[PDB]
This record gives structure tokens, C-alpha cells and sequence, in this order.
């Protein structure tokens, strides 16, 4: 109830964080990881409040595609950081040509 | 010779043989002469709560045997 | 401990606010380690001790590896803290003022909606079975080995192909 | 030999 | 020796679980006699509380079917003290 | 119990920090609080882009961390009726977990 | 009469500093092999409780061994300033005493007393590890006999 | 589209944990399993659009069982009226809700 | 690339050296050593003194191999003055120069072990080094800086009963050398540490001015004791 | 066979770690075909009473299940306690 | 409860300082020195004097640091290492946690975070190399740490740490798992960061690694958490892989068996610290990931294989 409303307020603020860019794309990856952390907390309190043990490894596969997606983005930021020197998103201005 | 490590190792040894003995003796002191029951699953905690209510002084460590009825 | 999970989820909202206002990502990693510890005792207060503790372990390891990544690559000459920029700290003050206003309007202004703040503590877990033995969530997580084997096979093949993904990308 | 192995 | 210890430990768990499986309907007859009594204590101290406020029947349940809905922790012990409520809902979990 | 041992442990560590700070004298200067690189003026800032070379091994740690997280419910998974099903599929899962490292060791990913 | 309590607490607060003094893993010298000879198990450091910690922040005292040259002088003093304020200087060696050899040379600082405050002077180009064990014992009794809480009390 | 691969093959890759009333690890029941089983057995063979009109009472009863929203309103109203009667002085101090009660068993 | 100064104060630089390293990652690209942190002007200061006043520099230049350098300087002065040493003094030269060889190789194996991280022969070899510095103090009276080799042969004679103590040192030194060879050569850590790392070619070892143990590690046979017969 | 035997012989001399991991992995491959105790753990996990087995309604068709617990006729565990 | 946490926490700090004392004494006995016997009655006073003296040692607030994270790292390290000790089983644990070995594994994964926080917030290049090699030590140790803590605990079949005490009453656990004990030993050297696998506080690599900018009491807290982790994971290897005798009427005989076995295991921990040369993180990642990772996965395969090979599965 109130914990889930504060969870969806944390998700709305995590969406407000990841739908803007301030310094790096690494902090946007950090915002996506906090977003999927509060998503995990939502999934575990639903599957623990409903007392359903069948839908309990759904948080495990949520964390599997969460950290695999963050792993993919970290190799991506390895390639764009050793290409560009620094990984600022304001330097990414050569795709409008 | 090799004697000089041993009184320092013994004064480390009494300070390492105190804590388990002290927590077992204070478990015996705190819970009725018995030990504190580990609740691994919910059945042990429900039996714990039924012992607390059966003793009736909101303390589980005393236990009513055949002499209650 | 009646308002335990509510004050933990308020600390989750404060930590996600500190991640949301977006510093240099070293401080975001510190705040998200704080919020991951918060979510660890949030799940660990509910009754299922396995889930939040293993995702505390996962978020500690993965946050340590992205923390090494953000002290390796993604840094600059002057690191922006939460207090180094007054837009970030002023937005933190405005965000905690907004959450004080949100618990005010959900406490005593109209009190109309599915969200309630008078329902503290008693509407936390709705029904837990008291007499049964298999109530720990480890066998519920372990259901993917026996009944839900397909998503387990799918996730293992996903990390096999993800090892192939990272060795394709980082060459 | 096998013994050195 | 791990084989012998594992087989004797599974015999020990199946002996203790056989004691549990013979002990459950004494626990279950204890369980429904209490959770009907604490709900009747809720029904007794509902007519004292809301006899003045209109269109609210005492003993009312919002569920449409006449089957026994399982009583919750909040509907069971929500009228009691906060210490007993925290000992009920945080009982197994915070015994750590 | 875990909350009060974490609370009293961080309170004793906080009063250890406070008795570290406020018990000696307080006198600092700029040459004292200059940072340490065996006693030299800063050739560069420390917060600069480090191009370290264990990056693919680090992401293989993250994927292996995820793999041991799905390996982790195994003492509850061994208590099941479908022992041969979890046996064959868990054999397949930790076999491809070893095979990912076998491909990384073949294709020089761990260097 | 709390002056006895002040002097006994001063001796108790100087007992830990005189016993568990942690020096700096220094170099810079021909003489610096005798720091390793105090480390060597004949005339021992660690029996008196002397541990070669490399960091100045872990260090309590700088044993300046020997040759103090002009290129090494800001590297000496920038290390010595960043050592925190319980800090003493032993000067091992006549080049750390007064510029023992190389006195009238062009690029040797003429003693370590030119730069840092040196609390104790150990002579020798061999200072014997007995002689810097005497230097550690005499710096030890010097910071024993200093009276910080006593001069705080009559302030 | 739907493309019905599990429906053609007959093996449930993910159909055996779709609802709340599915089979459980050693049969430990989910909450409102009876309500969800009654809603699914109501909803089989009627379709979704006629299931909205015909099983509206069963869906509202199951949704009230899961979200417990009118139960939350009922507990909140009885606690507010208990608080107002405690400030008024009509209410006695409860012996069964003051911690002095006889515990059964 | 960080322009990291390695610094004198870090103890694996032996107290003195400022390396700078423009390193990308920890894979070091180039390492530029500015030695000169211990520059004392010995070659300026030797000129303004006499020859016997110029003797005890060579106690202190290679300060972990002392009597080898005053053997070098006095053999240069005796080759300048065309003075042959007496043969008893020449056997004193080769005996204490090989005590000095054992000294420098104990320091080499020891500081190699301390720089890798084996802190054990930083004390185990140093006990026998204290046993050798008893002999240094027995002959000269200083533990390190003897100035015992002069031009025209050595300064004094040995104290009596020394050679029995040299023999009783040398019969016990072999088990400690075999003990360190047991502890640090056949092990797995040093075998993982010291294989295909820092290989130099023999062309680079000749063209870079490498001499002595660098050339013997590169495999060419260039000791300066049998190829060029001195002393 | 001699070339692959000299390959696996020299691998166990030089770097035996991966080949002994492969050897005990192949031992875990060839385990359950010749394991005689491999059909006992699943019925032990069937025979443990984690739930309550619901007592059936008596209708008097056949005595396939017992009407009394402690008498040993019925599905017993007397060949499992002697293991 | 408060008397119990005082007699658990204050004697473990006194025994940790006395462990530092006997560490320096048996380390100097390995290096042929008598050790610090002057300042105490056979030297029983020297790390108490170190913990006294580092209080009125001057702390450091540098220019380049962030002081809040710089001072929140060692207090979290002391709280970390002293609240890792509470789910230890002993005779009877103070915290009877139902799955407490995962809390041990999680807070030892938290133990390689405050060192990275310190090495970043110190704002030195030396501390940044120590922090990156702490990340490299995480990359080395963590997955083999979890697989050795998984596969031999599958023979116990439960993550309750109390259930391992009843498993090994008559025989030890290194007799069914001898390669797992030595591979646990060399991975807990990496978690403990001792001198075989110390690669992030080393005087020959850097200027003491991550303790570059840390003086005084925060350095005392890091040294406190360091040696608390030493005696902590000596007790972890003691409580998993070796089985002392359990009598349920006499836990004191079990506690002195724990004392003699833990003193020989801490003696072999500081013996294995003071013997070997110190690694480099290239072959640390190479021998763990190439050699000892598929050996842990293959003995993990053999521990999949064992409860269907014989005897059924372990109890809950
Ligand atoms: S006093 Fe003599 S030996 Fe000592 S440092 Fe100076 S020249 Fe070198």
C-alpha cells in the first residue's frame, strides 16, 4: 500500500532521472540499475504478499536480464569511452549528418 | 627458545575461549535452564508462541508438563 | 517496528532521489549501495530472507564492478557531489519538501484513495501461514529447477550468449 | 614416464 | 560416512516430521478455536464502537460469497495492542 | 537483534571516529594536507580517465556473479521430487557456465 | 591536588607513544642499510616495537638516513609535512647530521637540521644498529619525558 | 501474433505458473487461491467480454480479496471511530485489547 | 595516461629513485627514470683531495658492495703507480672481495625478495650478514665502510683466530643458501612471477652497456675475473 | 590412439588442472547410468511429509490405502529405514 | 542481551589485538627474532599501546578529498567486520539466522567495498591503484568464494550455519573435501588480503596500497577490520571444513576443541602469510580464473553428482 506508493514514487523519480542526461551515460546506467532495483523490490513484495512461491524466480530472471543488460551497457561504454576519451553524451553529436 | 609465543598465545586463548562459553551460559541463564530454540521454519515459531501463551506470563522458558491439567 | 517498512521505503525514496538528481556516478554508486541495503532489509523484514539477501550480494558485486568502472573511465577533473552544485542540493531540499507534502496530503488533507497512511503495520503482510514448514522463500526461488525449468534454461542460455556478447563487443 | 607425470 | 550420516539424518528428519504430521490437528483445532474467538472479540467490540454511525452493520464482510474467507493478520489482530501486532507480523522474521 | 547489533556497532564505531577526531590537538596546514604521491606537487589530477585492461574479465565476473546467483537456490532445489530433471538441467547450466569460460580461455578473454 | 593525576595520565599517554612508535621505511643513503640492520634479527626493531610502515600517515617518526641532496630536499619536506603532527625526526648518519661527507659539495644539503626539526642526532657513517637502537631508546625517553598534559594544566 | 506453439505442442513452458492458483512448491497455497480458482472456473468457456459482465461479482470479490481495499477502509473506519470514542469517553478500556487478556491456549 | 611519479619514498625504489611513468592502465607504456636524487658530487670532490683522502668514497658509492670498489680503486691506483701488491695481501683482496660478493648477492636476493614480497630472506639472510659484519668490524672496525684496501696492499693484518671463524661461518652458510634455494626457487609463486617477463636479447644486452649479472642472465660468458685476470 | 594418449599424458604432466576438471566432469557424466542408488532420492523426497497428506473419504471399494496408520500393511518405509 | 554483546564484542577486540600481538610474535619467530617482549610481561602490552597511540595520532582531512565519504568508509569497515562476527555458529549463535552464511558471503562482498571507497576518496593515484586492485581482488575471489561456499554446503544441504555443527560430530569435513579446503584457504587469503594474495595494501607495490591518506584512528579502524577479518575467516574455515567433537551436555569441550583447532589454523594463516612471496594480479586472475575456477565448477559438478550417487539428499 504505502510502501508500494513510495516504491512507485521512487520508480517515477528513477524514470525522471533516466529520461534526462546531466554528466555521463554511466550515471544513466546507474539510474537504470536503481530503477530495476526498485522494480525487483516491487516484484518481491508482490510475490511475497500474495504467498505465491511459483512466481518467486521471476525476480531471479528479472535480475538476470537486469545485470546482463547492464553488462552489455558497460561493454558498450568501454567501447565508446576508449573511442572518445571521455564518455560524455554531449560529445555524441555526429549522428545528425 | 619457543616458550615465548605461549603466554601471549594463552592470553589470546582465554580471550578466544570466553565468547561461545559465555553465550551458552547466558543462554542457559536467560531461557529457563534450557537453551534458546532456533526458529528455522514457521512451525518452530508457532510452537514457540503456543508455549508462550500456555505458560501465560508472556515468557516461553517455563513449560507446563503433565502437572497443569 | 510498526512503521519499519514505511520508514525504510521513505529511505528508499530518499536514496532513489539522490540517484535521480544524478551526481558524478561514484556518489550514485554510494547512494545506490545505500538503497540496495535498504531494499535488502525491506525484503528481509517481509519473511523471505533469500531474495533480498542474494540481490544484496548481486548488487554489492555488480555495484563494486560498476564502481571500479566509474572510477576508471567515467570521471572528470572536478567531481560533482550532492553538495558541490546548489541545484542538486536545492533539488534535494525541494524533493524532501515534496515528500513531506505528499505524506501530509496522504495523512490529513483528504484521505481519499487506495493509498493510506493510517494503515501502518497491520497491512504489511496480508496472510502468512503459521503452522507450515515450507514457508521460507528459498524453495520458491528453487522452483525454477523443478517446475519452471524453461525460464531457467532461457536465462542460462542468455548468460552463455551474453559471455559471447561481451567477447564480441570488447575486442 | 607415468611416474614423472 | 557422509552417506551414513545423511541417511540417518533423513531418518531423523522423517521421525521429527512424523511427530509433526501426527501433531498438526491438535494445532489446527487450537488454530480455528482462537481465530474464531479473536474475531468474535472483534465482533463484540464493534457493536460498542459503531452503534452510533449509520449504514454499517456489525459483523459485516465485503466479500460476496458465503464461503469462509481466511482472516488476515490485520483483520485478526488489528484491534489489539501494537506490541502484540508487531509480535504477530514480525514474529518469525525478526526472531534473528 | 540484528538491527540492534548493527545499531550498537555503528554507534561504537561512530564514537571511535569521534574519539579519533576530538581527542588529539587540531592544527592543520596546506603542506600537511596536500595529497601523497611520495611528496610531490600534482602532475595530474587523480580523477582522470583510467584505461585499465581487465575490463572484459570484469564483465565476465558480473556474468559469473549472475550465474552463481542462479546457482544459489541449490540446497532447496535438491529437496524436490524431480531430481533427474533438476539434475540434467543443472548439469547443462553449470556445463555452459564452464563453457563460457572455456571460450574466453580459448579466445584470450582473460588476459 | 590533580597535578599527580595529570602527570600520571601524561606518562600513560606517553607510554604508548614511547613503546609502539612506528617509523618510516626510508632510504636515501649508504647509511640506510643500517636501518635494515636494525630490522635484521641481531639488534631488533620489533622487540622494542618498531615497525617499518611505508606511509607517512602510518608513520610516527622519520628516521632520515644519510645523504640529503638538493633534488631530494622538497621531496623530503613534502613527505615530512604530510606526516601527521605526532612526528619526530631521528637523523641517522653524518650526512643527515651535518652533511658529513660531501659538506663542501655543490648539491648536498648541509645536514637535515637545515630543513626539518630534528629531535635526535645519531653520529656514524656506520651508526651501529646498537647505536641507532640507542637512538630509538633515547628518542623514546625524550618523548617520554616531554610533558604535554602538564604544560596544558599550568596554562 | 499469439502463434500458439505451446498450444500446438501440449507442453507448458510457462503456462503452468500463469495465474495465482497454479501448482506450488510442495503445495503451499497462495492467498485467495479459492477466489482465483472460482474466478478462473467462472471465466472458462465464456470469453473475456462476457466474462466482464457475468463474472463481475467474482472478479470484484477476488480483487477485494487481493487488494483488501474495502477491508482496509473498514479497519481504518473502525480505528477512527474507536479513536473518536476514546476521546469522547463512551468507550471502556478494552481488556481483550489492552494486553491483560486471558490467552488461549 | 597518468604521469605518475613513482617517488623516492616508495620502498621498492630503494629510497632514491624518481621514476615517472606515463601509464595507460597498469600496463606501463614508458618509464623515464630521473636519477640524481642522491647526487653528491663525488667526482668533483675527489679532485680537491689527495688519493688516500679519495679512498673512502668507494666505501660509500656501491654501499652494499664496499671492499670490491676499494679493490677497484686501489687496483687502478696501483696500476697507475706500477706497484704490485704482496701476494698475502692479494689473497686478502680476493677473500674479503668474495665476502663482499656474498654481501652484494645477499642484498640482491634479499631486495629482490622484498620487492616481489617474500619478506622472509629480508631477515634470514641478514642474520648471516650480521655474522659477516662481525668479520668486517673485526678487520677494520666499521661494519660497512672499511677503507681496508689501500694502494700498496691492505692496511692492517687480520686479528688472530679470524680464519677459523671464517671457516665456521662458511661451513654453515651453505645450508642457508640451499635453504633459501629450497624456499624461493622451486616454489610456484616465483615460477609464476619470473617467467617470460623482462627478457632482454643479447644484442640489447651488449648494446645497452649491460654488464656482469645482466650479461650472465642473458647467457654470454663475461665474468671479469677469469676472462680478464686481475688481482 | 597413441597420439591422443601422448596428448593427454603430456597435458597431465604440464597443466593437469583443466584435464582433471574434464576427468571428474566426465566421471559426473558417467555416474547416473551405473549408479544403483539413483532411484532412491526422488522417492525419499516423495516419502518425506512436508505437507499434510489429506485423509481420503471411506467408500469401501477396495483396501488400496489403510484405514489405520500404525499397522504395517499399506505403503511402508521398512526397506528405506534399513538403508 | 547487552551483557552477551559486551562479552562477545569487547573480548573479540581484545583477542584481535592479542592476535596482532601473536601475529607479530610468531611472524618474528618465523623471521628468527624474539618479538615484542620488552614492553609487556612477555609482550602482552604492545598492540594495546598501538590502539591507544593511534587515538591521539593526528587524523587527516586533505584538500583533495571528500571528507564525508572519507570518514564514512572506516566506520563502515569496523561495523562491517564486527557485525560479520554475529552469525558465527560457536556452540550456540547469538544471531540464530536461518540462512546466515549468505549474510556472511554478502557482508564479505561488502568487505571489498569500503577499501574501494577509501581508495577513491583518498584522492591519490596510489590509493586509486589500490582501489583498482581491490576491484581486481573482487574479480579474483568472489565467484570461487561462492562456489566453494555452495558445493560443500550442498553436502550439508542448508544455509543455516547451525546445521553444520550437527553434521561433523564424529568426523571432520576436510576428509570428504580435501581439495575444497585448500582452495577455500587460498580464496579466503584473497578475501582476507594476506601476503600471498595481498595485492592492495603492499609496501613493495605501492606506498601501503589503500592506506595512503589514512592516519590515526581511521587507520586503526582499517587495521581493526583487517585483523578482525583475519580471525573471522580463520573461524569460518574452522567452522566449515574441520569438525570438532560435539557433546550437547558439554559445549565447553567443543569450545576448547575450537580453541586448539582455531589456534593451529590462525598459526597456519600467519605462517602462510609470512612464508610466501607476494603475487601480481595478472597471475592472480590467471590462476584463479583459468586454473581454479573450472576446478571449483568441476568439484561443484561432483557435488551435484553425490546426493543422486548415494544416500538421498540432505535434510532441510
Ligand atoms: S655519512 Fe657517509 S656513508 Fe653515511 S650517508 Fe653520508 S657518505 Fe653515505
Amino acid at each position: 500500500p504505502s510502501t508500494f506508493f513510495n516504491l512507485t514514487m521512487a520508480f517515477s523519480l528513477s524514470l525522471l532521472g533516466t529520461l534526462m542526461f546531466r554528466s555521463h551515460l554511466m550515471s544513466t546506467l546507474l539510474c537504470l540499475e536503481g530503477m530495476v532495483l526498485s522494480l525487483f523490490i516491487m516484484t518481491s513484495v508482490t510475490s511475497l504478499n500474495s504467498n505465491s512461491m511459483s512466481s518467486m524466480p521471476i525476480p531471479i530472471t528479472i535480475l538476470v536480464f537486469a545485470a546482463c543488460e547492464a553488462a552489455v551497457g558497460l561493454a558498450l561504454l568501454v567501447k565508446v569511452s576508449n573511442t572518445y576519451g571521455t564518455d560524455y553524451v554531449q560529445n555524441l553529436n555526429l549522428l545528425q549528418c | 627458545m619457543w616458550f615465548e609465543i605461549l603466554p601471549g598465545l594463552a592470553i589470546m586463548g582465554v580471550c578466544l575461549v570466553i565468547p561461545g562459553v559465555s553465550t551458552a551460559y547466558i543462554h542457559k541463564f536467560t531461557n529457563g535452564g534450557k537453551e534458546k530454540r532456533v526458529a528455522r521454519v514457521q512451525y518452530q515459531w508457532y510452537l514457540m508462541e503456543r508455549d508462550r501463551r500456555i505458560s501465560g506470563v508472556n515468557r516461553y522458558y517455563v513449560s507446563k508438563g503433565l502437572e497443569n491439567i | 517496528m510498526n512503521n519499519y517498512i514505511f520508514v525504510l521505503s521513505s529511505l528508499f525514496l530518499v536514496g532513489c532521489l539522490g540517484l535521480a538528481l544524478k551526481p558524478s556516478p561514484i556518489y550514485g554508486g554510494l547512494g545506490l549501495i545505500v538503497s540496495g541495503f535498504v531494499g535488502c532489509l525491506m525484503v528481509l523484514g517481509f519473511g523471505g530472507s533469500f531474495l533480498g539477501l542474494m540481490v544484496f550480494l548481486i548488487y554489492l558485486g555488480g555495484m563494486l564492478v560498476v564502481f571500479g568502472y566509474t572510477t576508471a573511465m567515467a570521471t572528470e577533473e572536478y567531481p560533482e557531489t550532492w553538495g558541490s552544485n546548489w541545484l542538486i542540493l536545492g533539488f534535494l531540499v525541494l524533493g524532501v519538501i515534496m515528500e513531506v507534502f505528499l505524506i501530509c496530503v496522504l495523512n490529513y488533507y483528504d484521505e481519499v484513495g487506495v493509498i493510506n497512511l493510517d494503515g501502518l503495520g497491520d497491512w504489511l503482510m496480508y496472510e502468512v501461514d503459521d503452522v507450515g514448514v515450507m514457508l521460507e522463500g528459498g524453495i520458491g526461488v528453487a522452483a525454477m529447477y523443478s517446475c519452471a525449468t524453461w525460464m531457467m534454461v532461457v536465462a542460462g542460455w542468455s548468460l552463455f550468449a551474453g559471455i559471447f556478447i561481451i567477447i564480441e563487443i570488447t575486442r | 614416464d607415468m611416474k614423472s607425470a | 560416512r557422509m552417506m551414513r550420516w545423511n541417511q540417518e539424518r533423513r531418518r531423523l528428519l522423517i521421525e521429527d516430521l512424523e511427530a509433526r504430521i501426527a501433531l498438526m490437528p491438535l494445532f489446527q483445532a487450537e488454530k480455528d478455536r482462537r481465530t474464531l474467538q479473536i474475531l468474535r472479540e472483534n465482533l463484540e467490540e464493534e457493536a460498542i464502537i459503531m452503534k452510533d454511525v449509520p449504514n454499517w452493520k456489525v459483523g459485516e464482510s465485503v466479500f460476496h460469497t458465503t464461503r469462509w474467507v481466511p482472516p488476515l493478520i490485520g483483520e485478526m489482530y488489528g484491534l489489539r495492542t501494537k506490541e502484540e501486532m508487531s509480535n504477530a507480523n514480525f514474529g518469525f522474521t525478526w526472531y534473528t | 537483534n540484528l538491527y540492534t547489533v548493527i545499531f550498537i556497532n555503528i554507534l561504537l564505531s561512530l564514537t571511535l571516529i569521534l574519539v579519533a577526531f576530538w581527542l588529539p590537538q587540531m592544527n592543520l596546514y596546506s603542506e600537511k594536507a596536500n595529497p601523497y604521491e611520495c611528496g610531490f606537487d600534482p602532475t595530474s589530477s587523480a580523477r582522470l580517465p583510467f584505461s585499465m585492461k581487465f575490463f572484459l574479465v570484469a564483465i565476465t565476473f558480473l556474468l559469473f556473479d549472475l550465474e552463481i546467483a542462479l546457482l544459489l537456490p541449490l540446497p532447496w532445489a535438491i529437496q524436490t521430487i524431480k531430481t533427474s530433471t533438476m539434475m540434467i538441467m543443472a548439469f547443462i547450466l553449470v556445463t555452459i557456465l564452464s563453457l563460457g569460460l572455456a571460450y574466453e580461455w580459448t579466445q584470450k578473454g582473460l588476459e | 591536588r590533580a597535578e599527580y593525576v595529570v602527570t600520571k595520565l601524561d606518562d600513560l599517554i606517553n607510554w604508548a607513544r614511547r613503546s609502539s612508535l612506528w617509523p618510516m621505511t626510508f632510504g636515501l643513503a649508504c647509511c640506510a642499510v643500517e636501518m635494515m640492520h636494525m630490522a635484521a634479527p641481531r639488534y631488533d626493531m620489533d622487540r622494542f616495537g618498531v615497525v617499518f610502515r611505508a606511509s607517512p600517515r602510518q608513520a610516527d617518526v622519520m628516521i632520515v638516513a644519510g645523504t640529503l641532496t638538493n633534488k631530494m630536499a622538497p621531496a623530503l619536506r613534502k613527505v615530512y609535512d604530510q606526516m601527521p603532527e605526532p612526528r619526530y625526526v631521528v637523523s641517522m648518519g653524518s650526512c643527515a647530521n651535518g652533511g658529513g661527507y660531501y659538506h663542501y659539495s655543490y648539491s648536498v644539503v648541509r645536514g637535515c637540521d637545515r630543513i626539518v626539526p630534528v629531535d635526535i642526532y645519531v653520529p656514524g657513517c656506520p651508526p651501529t644498529a646498537e647505536a641507532l637502537l640507542y637512538g630509538i631508546l633515547q628518542l623514546q625517553r625524550k618523548i617520554k619525558r616531554e610533558q604535554k598534559l602538564k604544560i596544558w594544566y599550568r596554562r | 501474433p499469439f502463434l500458439d506453439i505451446q498450444k500446438k505442442l501440449g507442453i507448458s513452458l510457462d503456462r503452468h505458473f500463469m495465474f495465482l492458483s497454479a501448482e506450488q512448491p510442495y503445495k503451499n497455497a497462495a492467498r485467495c487461491h479459492a477466489f482465483e480458482k472460482e474466478w478462473i472456473e467462472c471465466a472458462h468457456g465464456i470469453g473475456g467480454t462476457r466474462a466482464k459482465k457475468e463474472c463481475k461479482i467474482e472478479f470484484d470479490d477476488f480483487e477485494e480479496c487481493l487488494l483488501r481495499y474495502k477491508t482496509m477502509r473498514r479497519m481504518h473506519d473502525i480505528k477512527k471511530q474507536r479513536e473518536k470514542l476514546m476521546k469522547e469517553g463512551k468507550y471502556t478500556p478494552p481488556p481483550h485489547h489492552s494486553g491483560r487478556e486471558e490467552p488461549r491456549p | 595516461n597518468m604521469t605518475l611519479n613513482f617517488g623516492p619514498q616508495h620502498p621498492a625504489a630503494h629510497g632514491v629513485l624518481r621514476l615517472v611513468l606515463e601509464l595507460s592502465g597498469e600496463m606501463v607504456r614508458k618509464c623515464d627514470p630521473h636519477i640524481g636524487l642522491l647526487h653528491r658530487g663525488t667526482e668533483k670532490l675527489i679532485e680537491y683531495k689527495t688519493y688516500l683522502q679519495a679512498l673512502p668514497y668507494f666505501d660509500r658509492l656501491d654501499y652494499v658492495s664496499m671492499m670490491c670498489n676499494e679493490q677497484a680503486y686501489s687496483i687502478a691506483v696501483e696500476k697507475l703507480l706500477n706497484i704490485q701488491p704482496p701476494p698475502r695481501a692479494q689473497w686478502i683482496r680476493v677473500l674479503f672481495g668474495e665476502i663482499t660478493r656474498i654481501l652484494n648477492h645477499i642484498m640482491a636476493v634479499t631486495t629482490h625478495a622484498l620487492d616481489i614480497g617474500a619478506m622472509t630472506p629480508f631477515f634470514w639472510m641478514f642474520e648471516e650478514r650480521e655474522k659477516m659484519f662481525e668479520f668486517y668490524e673485526r678487520v677494520s672496525g666499521a661494519r660497512m665502510h672499511a677503507a681496508y684496501i689501500r694502494p700498496g696492499g691492505v692496511h692492517q693484518d687480520l686479528p688472530l683466530g679470524l680464519l677459523d671463524d671464517i671457516y665456521e661461518f662458511s661451513k654453515n652458510f651453505s645450508l642457508r643458501i640451499d635453504e633459501v634455494e629450497e624456499m624461493l626457487t622451486n616454489n610456484r609463486i616465483w615460477r609464476n612471477r619470473t617467467v617470460d617477463i623482462g627478457v632482454v636479447t643479447a644484442e640489447d644486452a651488449l648494446n645497452y652497456g649491460f654488464s656482469g649479472v645482466m650479461l650472465r642472465g642473458s647467457g654470454i660468458q663475461w665474468d671479469l675475473r677469469k676472462t680478464q685476470p686481475y688481482d | 590412439a597413441g597420439r591422443i594418449s601422448a596428448f593427454l599424458k603430456n597435458a597431465w604432466a604440464k597443466e593437469p588442472v583443466l584435464v582433471v576438471s574434464f576427468s571428474v566432469w566426465g566421471l559426473a557424466i558417467i555416474m547416473p547410468m551405473i549408479s544403483p542408488y539413483t532411484k532412491y532420492a526422488s522417492m525419499i523426497n516423495k516419502a518425506t511429509p512436508y505437507n499434510y497428506p489429506v485423509p481420503v473419504r471411506d467408500d469401501g471399494n477396495m483396501p488400496d490405502v489403510p484405514s489405520h496408520p500404525q499397522d504395517p500393511l499399506g505403503p511402508s518405509l521398512d526397506w528405506l529405514k534399513n538403508l | 542481551f547487552f551483557i552477551n554483546i559486551l562479552t562477545l564484542l569487547v573480548p573479540i577486540l581484545i583477542a584481535m589485538a592479542f592476535l596482532t600481538l601473536v601475529e607479530r610474535k610468531i611472524l618474528g619467530y618465523m623471521q628468527l627474532r624474539k618479538g615484542p617482549n620488552i614492553v609487556g610481561p612477555y609482550g602482552i602490552l604492545q598492540p594495546f599501546a598501538d590502539a591507544m597511540k593511534l587515538f591521539m595520532k593526528e587524523p587527516m582531512r586533505p584538500l583533495t578529498t571528500s571528507m564525508s565519504l572519507f570518514i564514512i568508509a572506516p566506520t563502515l569497515s569496523l561495523t562491517l567486520a564486527l557485525s560479520l562476527w554475529v552469525p558465527l555458529p560457536m556452540p550456540h549463535p547469538l544471531i540464530n539466522l536461518n540462512l546466515g552464511i549468505l549474510f556472511i558471503l554478502a557482508t564479505s562482498s561488502l568487505s571489498v567495498y569500503s577499501i574501494l571507497w577509501s581508495g577513491w576518496a583518498s584522492n591519490s593515484k596510489y590509493s586509486l591503484f589500490g582501489a583498482l586492485r581491490a576491484v581486481a581482488q573482487t574479480i579474483s575471489y568472489e565467484v570461487t568464494m561462492a562456489i566453494i561456499l555452495l558445493s560443500v554446503l550442498l553436502m550439508n544441504g542448508s544455509y543455516s550455519l547451525q546445521t553444520l555443527i550437527t553434521t561433523q560430530e564424529h568426523m571432520w569435513l576436510l576428509l570428504p573435501a580435501w581439495p575444497m579446503a585448500m582452495m577455500w584457504f587460498i580464496s579466503t587469503l584473497a578475501e582476507t588480503n594476506r601476503a600471498p594474495f595481498d595485492l592492495t595494501e603492499g609496501e613493495s607495490e605501492l606506498v601501503s596500497g589503500f592506506n595512503v591518506e589514512y592516519a590515526a584512528g581511521p587507520f586503526a579502524l582499517f587495521f581493526m577490520a583487517e585483523y578482525t577479518n583475519i580471525i573471522l575467516m580463520n573461524a569460518l574455515t574452522t567452522i566449515i571444513f574441520l569438525g570438532p567433537l560435539y557433546y550437547i551436555n558439554l559445549p565447553e569441550l567443543y569450545s576448547t576443541n575450537f580453541m586448539m583447532e582455531a589456534l593451529l589454523l590462525s598459526s597456519t594463516f600467519l605462517w602462510i602469510r609470512a612464508s610466501y612471496p607476494r603475487f601480481r594480479y595478472d597471475q592472480l586472475m590467471h590462476l584463479l580464473w583459468k586454473n581454479f575456477l573450472p576446478l571449483t565448477l568441476a568439484l561443484c559438478m561432483w557435488h551435484i553428482s553425490l546426493p543422486i550417487f548415494t544416500a538421498g539428499v540432505p535434510p532441510y
